[PDB]
């Protein structure tokens, strides 16, 4: 799992070499950020289900014909899904904010999306609007720097779904 | 080959594998009928579960089969 | 192209020139439009060191360019000698290896990894070397330990183009210079998805690699000596992305990372994708 | 490698001297901008994947040959190398941006870079054309961002041009 | 790999859940502490050479077969190994001790250590003793240090030591 | 060379993945201790010359044999080299503070040291003295976190040296 | 690998000693001998392909089935590495006779043969057979030459009938 | 191990070839030199201890601060030590002139070399002069051929050393 | 070109070091043996033709029907091949005597042997006959090493031929 302090121990170790003041500095790094990173979190988790209702709703204001019979949107079990779903791409999102490191996103979300994705059919449109709605939201009840890491970490998922 | 540490720099769950070994896979630098060396009829090494796929299907194609999956650990 | 003379009969170091030429530079005596003739559209002449100004000049100002100057002693060397690499020698790794037979095998190793590049003590890896020679690591275990380490990419990837990394990998790993840009584009793709471990991994992996020098056996150089499924060019590629013993690939010369196998010569031996 | 600071340095080596009072003064301000330098960064990776796409509509829309039958973005899989090129070129120039200097772009991305697209036939012209397409784009998201400590990134921008640009004349 | 806040990380995943407000509090603290866990560190990794230098000297005062021929540490390059073993060694205790876990000393470094030893006739034991003569030499540093802020180091000191006993026990 | 900086976009580099938080981060941690290194070069700098004569000096002191005819420190040609020579580490370590990471370090001093030293027969140890006594003096002129980083760097070269 | 030489030099740093006078007295008449040790290999070396060739016929006449469809000897392919094998130990054999030791023989040749063969479904027994018949026929060269100072030859004879048996009994 | 033997079997075997007459002349070229070799071993073996003592001593006049209290000369211990250590340099030249080759003192002496006496802080210097001074009393105890092997072995050390 | 000197070299090389005397112990052996291997050479060159002549000739008493109209073995022509050939062989085995190796041999007679003789349906057996009847004459007109010498290298072929 990718976070600062694994990445400088990793480079450390392949160099063969002790841990100098280079990597040290950069872990510092780390650790005075995560003041902020955590607040996020406290923040988020927090918020969580709100945020969720507000997103899945929202997907289908987007694109209405998702509600119709015959659809994916259509029948209590898909909504069931589409809610987990973002649920879990949430509690992703905090565990990497305390982690400090895309890691967690990129091991359980991200590796393999796209054939999962393909496979079933999900279209990454929906899961984008989600989290756009999100951000919008989470850019009200956080602020400075904070908010700027929630962002962060919320993009890296777009950019990674697209 | 036991493992005397994890082999592999990056890191995965590592995975010991054991296979029987055709003339192929390890051919010595010799004239005449590439010759597998006596000494290991069965090589062992360890894999990351990255490159476990890969490692077992280039195994596969070259005679020699799989005596045994094992975790390195 | 050859120089016949190094000096002229005056003292004075002649220096082999090439522009591309331009129609005011040298035109046909014909009416209509000036054509230079085409198959010199990248001319070469040999001057002095006294007219090199002037002559470079006059190129430029007319709607010349100079694609570059050597000096005509280097020019006019001999191709590199292949005594050494018509023959390999090849290193073969024993189960219950001595002491010595390890360590000139990690000799071997270096010296075809790396290219004459030199590796210092504090370069060296003593880890890798370490599971070695204990068992556990084969040969071509290490080989991949070593085009992992930083001391790899730090000379062959991070300075170079990826377009020049791929050749510099496909002599590391395989004597073989590159055949068709179908190879050099397939390497630059696996690089963007998969990132530079699975690159590494893919010559080693490759059955090129274990067909030949497949496992305990240091690679050596395969091009030079005819391969099969090789195009001719690649045997004179194998020319350019080897000189000599005691030519390196260095980072460290000036302007140190370029493309010793020109993109249209690939082109050549084939087209398509 | 090279940076702001490392390049510094050498320079001060050749010299054989300590740093100059002055030369540090250079980079004691340059210490103060990184907030700034930072966010800058964050914002051409955030919207990376969207920068592309923008810059690549436009380059078909200009030069409508590249995609049709004959031209250099068709088929699919030289398509598919087009958009590739252009993030690999993006890349680089978010990396020169962080370490506040050309040379790490200069050497990967670019050194070899025209002389390939000739040898390919791919117009190296109309590859400039994007990589400019892209700036803009770029720019936009540099200069524009929301929940950022309102202030002046001038400096920064211009420096980034800087990059696209030495980009945009070597491939061309 | 892993490292204390991955850990608590993997942990909730597997419930499901976001984390527990406590176990933040857990991390939250942590963070804290950083500031003495890096200086601790630091101690080690400045004084890494004598560290060994010292606890050899004392390894071979007490075993004196080792360097006599026939013992395991003659001839030089046998030695050389020893010595170098118990630098790595050393090396990944720093590690453990800047993540917060075991994990990354246990996985790269201990694995398959015993056995090693075991198959070459190296005599576990005196590895084991080695690594306890290093830690108490380290610890030396770690706890006497010069211009640190003066305060408790206690709980990485201990920690510190657990990190050298796994290693101890699992070559043993 | 190898800083802070250099080091992570390496990494992403290498990857092929753009830079994202995880390095941020990261490089985050660089620029906040530099002002700390900054004015531990400062005060290097400044004394550099006292610095050097008392280490040179030093150096004498604990190996008397050295100022005996026929020996390395005889004669002032070799006293005007050790002299030099302290100065480049010195140099160096000043430019290693300002850079941020061991990088100048390694590459002026540290690569190659063993060879030179033994082709020359420079015995590691004077250097170290140098160095120890420098360090001690350092510790009078600082305080604080500047003193530390300073420190850090000077032991760096004891380790590489011996 | 190893010799006679070497291996005497070994013992004697177990010990930790200078090597005994004894010792060199073994080593003194083991020179006297080379002359004869030489001719010998060299008559194995001159006559090698014949040595095969002949004891191979003999083979075949005995054992019948192992060249008829079922047996190990069939098809051509295998009788191919059946033919290499011979030559093998062979070759292994004279390196030891010429080292004036087993070792490189044991070691880089028959070390894990018999498993092998036994894998592959070869019968052992066979294999030792042809080992034996290759002796003979060997032995009949180094000790019936023709232009060689005239001598005795025994010592270095039996030593290789020893080499020839190892052989035969491990592969057995 | 490298004596001559070993490496043209080791050759011969690499190639998968019989020994044939090329690798037989080297191989008649050892053993006929084994005459000399072996003679010089005899001298040496002999005269052992009367040349360590010799050497020992000489160290000490070079290098004279080093019988000083608080140095390494210094206190039986060591005095012991050095001992050993040059009668062990002593026993593997003896062992390679009777294998006829370097092959015993690269596995035993040369192989670590750098860093143990790095560790340990030996300084080559002292060895070699033990080595010198040696080779100036064979040069008597000697003579023509039997002397020159010594010596080739001899230095062989000196030039590991330095 | 396999000779003692260039393996030495080749050996030394490899291993990145100085010829050392385990390396000249060999060329000496070489070189001591030269003085015989050259005797033989002058001995074959001198009495070349008459070897020649033998050899074919017996070849045709050995393999009547070679003669016949319709074979190889008849017509001029074919005689004249038949002749350079086996010329060309002791040639090349006196070639390999004054280089003291069988490189001469390897690489003019050897690589290659098998294929050339398949496509031309040249029948090793002739070519050994010849070998074999002049290994017969030269036996008479040299003694002692000469003779050994000669010996090997004809063998050396007889081996590759077979
Ligand atoms: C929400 C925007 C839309 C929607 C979603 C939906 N998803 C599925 C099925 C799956 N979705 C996922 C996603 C994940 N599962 C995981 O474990 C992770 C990583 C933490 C993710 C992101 C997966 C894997 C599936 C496949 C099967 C499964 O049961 O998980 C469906 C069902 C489609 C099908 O079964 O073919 C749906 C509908 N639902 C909506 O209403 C929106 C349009
Ligand atoms: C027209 C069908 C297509 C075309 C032609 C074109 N050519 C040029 C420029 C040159 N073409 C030549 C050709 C020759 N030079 C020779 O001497 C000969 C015969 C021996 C040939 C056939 C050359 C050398 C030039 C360059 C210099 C010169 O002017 O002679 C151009 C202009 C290129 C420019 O940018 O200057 C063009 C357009 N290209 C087309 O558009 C048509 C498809
Ligand atoms: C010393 C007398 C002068 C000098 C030499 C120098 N060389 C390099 C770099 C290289 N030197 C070589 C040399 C060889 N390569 C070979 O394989 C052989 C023969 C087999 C030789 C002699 C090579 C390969 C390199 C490149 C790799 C390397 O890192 O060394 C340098 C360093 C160049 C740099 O800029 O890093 C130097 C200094 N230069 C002097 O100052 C002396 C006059
Ligand atoms: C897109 C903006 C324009 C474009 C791009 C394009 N490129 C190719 C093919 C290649 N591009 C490269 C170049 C590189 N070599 C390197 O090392 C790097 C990284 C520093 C790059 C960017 C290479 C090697 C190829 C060859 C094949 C491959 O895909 O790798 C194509 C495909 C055309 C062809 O292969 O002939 C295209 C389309 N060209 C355009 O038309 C756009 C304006
Ligand atoms: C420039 C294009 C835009 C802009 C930038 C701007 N930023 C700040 C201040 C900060 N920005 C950050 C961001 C980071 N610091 C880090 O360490 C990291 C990596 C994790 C990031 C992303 C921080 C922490 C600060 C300080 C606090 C703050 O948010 O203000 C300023 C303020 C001025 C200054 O830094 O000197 C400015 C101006 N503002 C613009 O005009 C653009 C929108
Ligand atoms: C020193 C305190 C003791 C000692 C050590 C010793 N070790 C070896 C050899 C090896 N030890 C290791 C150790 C490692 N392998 C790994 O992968 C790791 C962890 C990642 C380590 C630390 C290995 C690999 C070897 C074998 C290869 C080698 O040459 O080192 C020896 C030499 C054994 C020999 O007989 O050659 C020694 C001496 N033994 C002692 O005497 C001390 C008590
Ligand atoms: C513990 C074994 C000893 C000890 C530690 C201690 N340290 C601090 C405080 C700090 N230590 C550092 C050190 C670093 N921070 C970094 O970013 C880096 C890498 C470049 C280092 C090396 C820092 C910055 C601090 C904060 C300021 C300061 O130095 O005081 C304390 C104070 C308490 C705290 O948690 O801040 C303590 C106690 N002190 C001892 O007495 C132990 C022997
Ligand atoms: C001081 C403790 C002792 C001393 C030093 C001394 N040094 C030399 C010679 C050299 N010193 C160095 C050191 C460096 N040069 C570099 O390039 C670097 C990196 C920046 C270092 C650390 C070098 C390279 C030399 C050798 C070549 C040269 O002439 O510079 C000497 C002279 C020894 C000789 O000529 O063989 C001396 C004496 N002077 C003393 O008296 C102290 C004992
Ligand atoms: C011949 C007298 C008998 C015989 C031989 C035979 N061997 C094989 C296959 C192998 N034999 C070996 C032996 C070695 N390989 C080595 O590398 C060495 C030297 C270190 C030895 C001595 C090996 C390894 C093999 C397996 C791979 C290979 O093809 O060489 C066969 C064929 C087995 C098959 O089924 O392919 C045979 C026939 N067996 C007989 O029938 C004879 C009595
Ligand atoms: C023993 C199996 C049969 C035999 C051997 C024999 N040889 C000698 C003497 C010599 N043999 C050689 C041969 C070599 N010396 C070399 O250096 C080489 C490689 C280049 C060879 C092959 C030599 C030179 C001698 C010395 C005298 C001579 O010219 O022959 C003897 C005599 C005893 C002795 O060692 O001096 C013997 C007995 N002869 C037989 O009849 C045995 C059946
Ligand atoms: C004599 C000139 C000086 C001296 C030597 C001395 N040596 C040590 C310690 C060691 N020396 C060696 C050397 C060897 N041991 C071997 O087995 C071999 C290879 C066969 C060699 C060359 C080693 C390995 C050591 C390390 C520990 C040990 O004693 O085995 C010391 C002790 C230093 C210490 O504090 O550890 C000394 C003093 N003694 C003198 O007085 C001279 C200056
Ligand atoms: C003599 C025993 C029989 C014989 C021989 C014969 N040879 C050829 C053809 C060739 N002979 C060789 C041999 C060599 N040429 C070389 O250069 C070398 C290496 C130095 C050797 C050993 C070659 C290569 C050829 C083929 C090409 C050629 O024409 O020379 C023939 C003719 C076969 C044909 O098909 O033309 C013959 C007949 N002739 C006899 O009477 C004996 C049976």
């Amino acid at each position: 799992m990718k976070t600062v302090i694994t990445e400088v121990i990793a480079s450390a170790d392949s160099q063969g070499r002790f841990l100098n003041n280079t990597e040290l500095q950069a872990a510092n790094g780390r650790f005075q950020r995560a003041t902020a990173s955590m607040e996020a979190a406290r923040a988020l988790t927090s918020n969580a289900d709100s945020l969720v209702k507000g997103a899945v709703q929202e997907v289908y204001n987007k694109f209405p014909y998702l509600t119709q019979p015959g659809q994916m949107g259509y029948g209590d079990t898909n909504q069931a899904k589409c809610a987990r779903d973002i649920s879990h791409y949430l509690r992703f999102i905090t565990y990497s904010l305390v982690a400090g490191g895309t890691g967690p996103l990129d091991d359980y979300i991200v590796a393999g999306l796209r054939e999962v994705n393909r496979t079933f059919n999900l279209s990454p449109s929906w899961y984008i609007e989600a989290l756009k709605h999100i951000k919008g939201k989470v850019g009200s009840q956080l602020s400075g720097q904070p908010l700027t890491e929630a962002n962060a970490y919320i993009d890296y998922c777009i950019n990674a779904l697209s | 080959s036991v493992l005397t540490g994890d082999n592999q720099q990056r890191g995965s769950k590592l995975f010991k594998i054991t296979i029987a070994l055709s003339p192929t896979l390890a051919h010595h630098p010799w004239p005449g009928l590439d010759t597998h060396e006596p000494s290991q009829s069965s090589y062992s090494t360890i894999v990351s579960l990255e490159r476990l796929l890969p490692e077992m299907t280039r195994i596969k194609r070259n005679g020699g089969r799989i005596l045994e999956i094992t975790e390195g650990e | 192209m050859n120089v016949l003379t190094t000096s002229s009969q005056r003292g004075g170091k002649l220096f082999k020139v090439t522009m591309t030429l331009s129609p005011a530079l040298s035109h046909h005596p014909w009416p209509s439009l000036d054509t230079y003739e085409p198959s010199q559209n990248s001319y070469s002449v040999v001057v002095p060191l006294d007219r090199l100004l002037a002559e470079m000049t006059y190129i430029k100002n007319k709607g010349g360019r100079v694609l570059d100057i050597s000096p005509a002693d280097l020019e006019a060397l001999g191709p590199p000698d292949i005594s050494s690499v018509a023959i390999p020698l090849k290193v073969e790794l024993w189960a219950k290896a001595d002491v010595s037979d390890v360590q000139a095998a990690i000799v071997a190793a270096y010296k075809q990894i790396f290219g004459n590049t030199y590796v210092l003590e504090s370069e060296r890896l003593t880890s890798a070397e370490s599971l070695l020679r204990n068992g556990s690591i084969s040969v071509r275990e290490f080989v991949r330990l070593l085009a992992k380490s930083e001391l790899y990419k730090e000379r062959f990837f991070f300075c170079t183009s990826n377009n020049r990394f791929t050749e510099l990998n496909f002599k590391h790993f395989l004597g073989r210079a590159p055949y068709n840009q179908s190879e050099i584009a397939a390497h630059l793709d696996r690089y963007q998805t998969f990132g530079y471990d699975a690159e590494i991994d893919s010559y080693i992996d490759s059955d090129e690699y274990i067909q030949a020098f497949g496992e305990n056996v240091v690679p050596y150089y395969r091009g030079f000596k005819s391969q099969s499924g090789q195009t001719v060019e690649s045997f004179n590629r194998m020319f350019k992305l080897y000189r000599g013993d005691a030519g390196s690939d260095t980072n460290l010369n000036l302007q140190g990372q370029k493309r010793r196998v020109d993109p249209k010569n690939l082109l050549r031996s084939g087209r398509g994708i | 490698m090279q940076d702001a600071f490392t390049k510094a340095i050498v320079a001060a080596d050749l010299r054989g001297s300590f740093l100059s009072e002055q030369e540090l003064n250079q980079l004691t301000n340059l210490v103060k901008e990184s907030n700034k330098r930072l966010d800058a960064v964050n914002a051409i990776t955030g919207n990376a994947a969207e920068i592309i796409s923008d810059a690549a509509h436009k380059l078909f829309a200009e030069q409508t040959d590249l995609i049709r039958p004959g031209g250099n973005a068709y088929p699919n899989r030289r398509m598919a190398a087009c958009l590739r090129d252009m993030e690999i070129i993006l890349r680089y120039v978010s990396y020169a941006l962080l370490a506040g200097d050309a040379s790490v772009l200069e050497d990967r991305c670019l050194n070899g870079l025209k002389e390939t697209y000739v040898a390919l036939g791919t117009p190296t012209r109309s590859v400039a054309r994007a990589v400019q397409l892209m700036k803009e784009t770029a720019i936009g998201y540099v200069n524009s961002p929301s929940g950022v400590t309102r202030g002046d990134c001038s400096a920064l921008v211009n420096e980034a041009a800087t990059y696209f640009d030495k980009a945009a004349a070597s491939i061309a």
